[PDB]
């Protein structure tokens, strides 16, 4: 794993082109994150 | 140490949940071949994940940041998708889940759309799909992600395509 900009502590993806795409981001710790919520799902078939 | 508590379809903390999953759903510039061919979701189950010690793990972490930060953690939840789902709710985040190729370097990466972390769940570019049918687009076939509490504190900004 990487280190994050020096004076930051993460990235910030912000998309600049595809008008409806929201923001990524990066951090560079694990601790950094708590995964509250696991969500079970299938993707549906338009019709 | 990790125990899952299914929330009711009844409990207003599992509708906000849904709700963020099913509202950020957007289209893809691949038109769908990582991740298929859908406008919403059906959700099966939402379980919270409880870890005293991730918890502790995570907050003192957030104490840190904040510090460093005009007390300000600059906390998101946001989701991710990934084929270690099951390791990450036993043991954390770790490098082992970073994207080494990732267009912002080495990192653990997160989405405010759902649809894009839809995306990695059979891992990167979609993998092969599911584990059954070889299908990045099955509709039958039960998917996992986390929407999870990240720290961003300071956040450098890059302007991408
Ligand atoms: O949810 C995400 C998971 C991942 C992800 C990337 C590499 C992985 C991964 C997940 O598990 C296997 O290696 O990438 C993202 C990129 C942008 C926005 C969200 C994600
Ligand atoms: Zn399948």
């Amino acid at each position: 794993m990487a280190h994050s900009p020096p004076g930051h502590h993460s990235v910030t993806g912000r998309p600049s082109v595809n008008g409806l795409a929201l923001a990524e981001y990066v951090i560079y710790r694990g601790e950094q994150a708590y995964p509250e919520y696991l969500i079970t799902y299938q993707i549906m078939r338009p019709e | 140490g990790t125990i899952l508590i299914d929330l009711s379809p009844d409990d207003k903390e599992f509708q906000s949940v849904e709700e963020e999953m099913q509202s950020t759903v957007r289209e893809h510039r691949d038109g769908g071949h990582a991740g298929g061919i859908f406008n919403r979701y059906n959700i099966l189950k939402i379980q919270k994940v409880c870890n005293k010690k991730l918890w502790e793990r995570y907050t003192h972490r957030r104490k840190e940041v904040s510090e460093e930060n005009h007390n300000h953690a600059n906390e998101r939840m946001l989701f991710h998708g990934s084929p270690f789902v099951n390791a990450i709710i036993h043991k954390g985040f770790d490098e082992r889940h970073a994207y080494i190729g990732g267009m912002f370097g080495a990192g653990i990466y997160f989405a405010e759309n759902s649809s894009k972390s839809n995306q990695y769940v059979y891992g990167i570019g979609g993998g092969t799909g599911c584990p059954v049918h070889k299908d990045r687009s099955c509709y039958i076939c039960h998917r996992q992600l986390l929407f999870c509490r990240v720290t961003l504190g300071k956040s450098f900004l890059q302007f991408s395509a």
